[PDB]
DNA sequence: CACGCGGCAAC
DNA sequence: GTTGCCGCGTG
DNA sequence: ACGCGGCAAC
DNA sequence: GTTGCCGCGT
């Protein structure tokens, strides 16, 4: 019955979101074995690494430099980095 | 353009607030009900904002 | 635990292979299209693991 | 420089 | 699917 | 029959 | 963030 407001519901369900949206600093989130990023729902990590760390067989140039890539995130913070 | 007449949120970009009083602002001809209780609403920010007051408070 | 007779599900319950049956191997007389191309199936199995691919 | 498109990404 | 963010394309 | 639990595409 | 998903415990 959200433990921490003692705040009552019909259905588990709609306890979930409301402990998720108001109390997110209670729910474990996940950390990314990539990078420095923090995730809260596990599925939202399984679309972060299926898109920002797979290996794509061919290779994509930065749009600046002549350097090559195979994983979308080092790509993108190479690009991020040429306004330095 | 940084802060909107209608609500809270800030934008950066000029164009952005154009897209935001658009498509949150803008007025629906047909109403929409709240899927919880029997309000209707001609503002999709109207209707957002209530809507979420339901399951969140 | 028991094997469905038209794909590699595996399922414990008699019960529970019922409702599997029906809900995944039937036949539904007006066709689904997929969500992606104009291909149409008539069976929600079918659909799904087709629909799925479109991953590769 | 303004403006609008379209992709981006966790929620 | 949301929505602001941004890179970049037209003027 | 009923409801959750992890998951996934939008 | 929403909502449907399905095998499984109740
Ligand atoms: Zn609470
Ligand atoms: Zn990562
Ligand atoms: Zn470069
Ligand atoms: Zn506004
Ligand atoms: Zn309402
Ligand atoms: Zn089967
Ligand atoms: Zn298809």
């Amino acid at each position: 019955e959200c433990y921490i407001c003692h705040a009552r519901f019909t259905q588990s369900g709609t306890m979930k979101m409301h402990i998720l949206q108001k109390h997110t600093e209670n729910v474990a989130k996940f950390h990314c074995p990539h990078c420095d990023t923090v995730i809260a729902r596990k599925s939202d990590l399984g679309v972060h690494l299926r898109k920002q760390h797979s290996y794509i067989e061919q290779g994509k140039k930065c749009r600046y430099c002549d350097a090559v890539f195979h994983e979308r995130y080092a790509l993108i913070q190479h690009q991020k980095s040429h306004k330095n | 353009k940084f802060h909107c007449p209608h609500c809270d949120t800030v934008i950066a970009r000029k164009s952005d607030l154009g897209v935001h009083l658009r498509k949150q602002h803008s007025y629906i001809e047909q109403g929409k009900k709240c899927r919880y209780c029997d309000a209707v609403f001609h503002e999709r920010y109207a209707l957002i904002q209530h809507q979420k007051s339901h399951k969140n408070e």
